């Protein structure tokens, strides 16, 4: 299934 | 007060056309140094980075920081009424809520002016830990532009290997499979493809071929793949920055 | 009867090329002298007045003066089976109820021969006394062309406004505004503004972009306007005649 | 097992778009002498019969005969992935179910592999026996696509009349009436016309235009007819064979 | 408003 | 009418 970059990346944006 | 004179005006135009087809706002940070663009698209797969430091214009001037939120959409319309000869020139006052683009003819005859309305833009934080990774290829970005076209007449992801060798791309759908396997060279039009480690990543074509449009920007691209981590993608803008990509594989 | 040979066969495609979308029929009113054609829009928006002078064309006969309805979206498709390299023959018998199209191949081995109908069509008057104008402009024909395809990008309307130093094009919209000015240059890619007063006007974008495609016939183009009176851009069909179109202001 | 190496990749890629617009499925019969593909489209107006020397191929192997069904929709689309200058080469075991097609790059760096699944196929007897036609029209292979594409514009149906002088095509529609006439001129470029009488036949245009498809293979092309037959438009594949196509006639 | 060249013209046709 | 090569050629394929 296609991740997204906040299970990678911490964001808080 | 901001003015920012390009007199290879193609260059923002190609920019604005790599950017558009993945996201339709964001905010350009301003400042002494240059410019600051980055965004992930609405499904947060990707996330893109621009840099076009000072000195890559003819004239640059930024007296405070700035954060112009965009309508990257409506600007790359406006672009398109650029010639690719001309010599592009962004300006905003200091509290800007529009932004002006003027297009110098090669002609000297004519000047053309439009005006665009700023927007508020919620700019989110993204930390993203610049590391090294397992695989490097650097190949000529029309090569990658091509084999994802390719493989997206095959398949919707694309499984990409890479051990001693070379690197593979492998696609699978209802008309059959393939697999494009690229091998090191002995600048432009050469490979090279640094390895640490056999790695094993799937990604979605859709997003790559988003990637590609940035093609016109560079001869060459370069991919960055690591296990479980975001692959990269970059086109070197020459003498001005970069623009990067980053996508989060399948599962 | 009535015979024109027109060696520079690609000149009549165009011509029909730059008729076809602004008017679907008109009479060609045929004499010794040349080819007349004029005709208003279905709205009444804006008129097209052609000329085709005798001396233009290789071979020329017309014993009678004749007015020969015809359906220029035929006549255009019909056209577009000549080559850009064929000598194309235009015949008629005296009371003609049908019109010849000869199309020679510069090979002399394909010769090609159509026949379309004619039909009735009232041909009306319309008195236009030539004038002089507050503002004439000559420019390139591609870069008017450029001008108001980036405008419609912008606005449905154009304000073109003429004072000293220039003249300016301007449109705004939901995307924003923008403006083009086109300043004196000190014949082909030259501009040159004559003014009489300063001259402000609006029109619609819709009926301009319809007589640009008429650019391949001129390298030049050239504006006339006045106050409160319909505009004129005219386009010379290289030692045979021209083509004008004269458009409504809006109000 | 099978093998074949074409250096010139690109003439697959135009056999492939030869067809596949006409068939989409069809058996490919291989052998040591070389391929042979025959097929009649869904309606049994039209049959396309392909030869390809093995002779032609750089490297060529085929222990055994063997028919394989392919689909030909999907194999052109594969092929869109091998670039114009890429050698192709096709592979497949004895008792093959799959065939595997490679694309090498010229820059040696970029080697592709697809793998299409075969279909089994009743591959139709057709007995047509060779004769001699009462004419033989033999003409550049663009030009003879130009006419198609013309009379297209005119009607659906196209009538060849053949005679001393020359050859006619001539359609009529709503638009109008159009004739093309050909006469012999005095090898790529060249008309010839050999006659052994007066024939008149009408074709459908819509095969036609399907037929010339193939132009991009041979610079002639070479049509023959006689009375109450079908009509045969055939492409010669420099030094690897030959593509011929036969339609019959209206009525 | 878009005008006609009727109001500019005089047409009789 | 459009005829068909079954009509000129025979098959039994």
């Amino acid at each position: 299934t296609q991740g997204r970059l906040d299970d990678f990346f911490k964001v808080t944006g | 007060m901001f003015e920012a004179r390009l007199v290879q005006g193609s260059i923002l135009k190609k920019v604005l056309e790599a950017l558009k087809d993945l996201i339709n706002e964001a905010c350009w940070d301003i400042s002494s140094s240059g410019v600051n663009l980055q965004s992930m698209d609405s499904s947060h797969v990707s996330l893109v980075q621009l840099t076009l430091r000072s000195e890559g214009f003819d004239t640059y001037r930024c007296d405070r920081n700035l954060a112009m939120g965009v309508n990257l959409t409506s600007m790359s319309k406006i672009l398109k009424c650029a010639g690719n000869e001309d010599i592009i020139t962004l300006r905003a006052e200091d509290n800007a809520d529009t932004l002006a683009l003027v297009f110098e003819a090669p002609n000297q005859e004519k000047v053309s002016d439009y005006e665009m309305k700023l927007m508020d833009l919620d700019v989110e934080q993204l930390g993203i830990p610049e590391q090294e990774y397992s695989c490097v290829v650097k190949m000529p970005s029309g090569e990658f532009a091509r084999i994802c076209r390719d493989l997206s007449h095959i398949g919707d992801a694309v499984v990409i290997s890479c051990a001693k060798d070379g690197v593979k791309f492998s696609a699978s759908g209802e008309l059959g499979n393939g697999n494009i396997k690229l091998s090191q060279t002995s600048e432009e039009e050469a490979v090279t493809i640094e390895m640490n480690e056999p790695v094993q990543l799937t990604f979605a074509l859709r997003y790559l071929n988003f990637f590609t449009k940035a093609t016109p920007l560079s001869s060459t691209v370069t991919l960055s793949m690591s296990a479980d981590v975001p692959l990269v993608v970059e086109y070197k803008i020459a003498d001005m920055g970069h623009l990067k990509y980053y996508l989060a594989p399948k599962i």
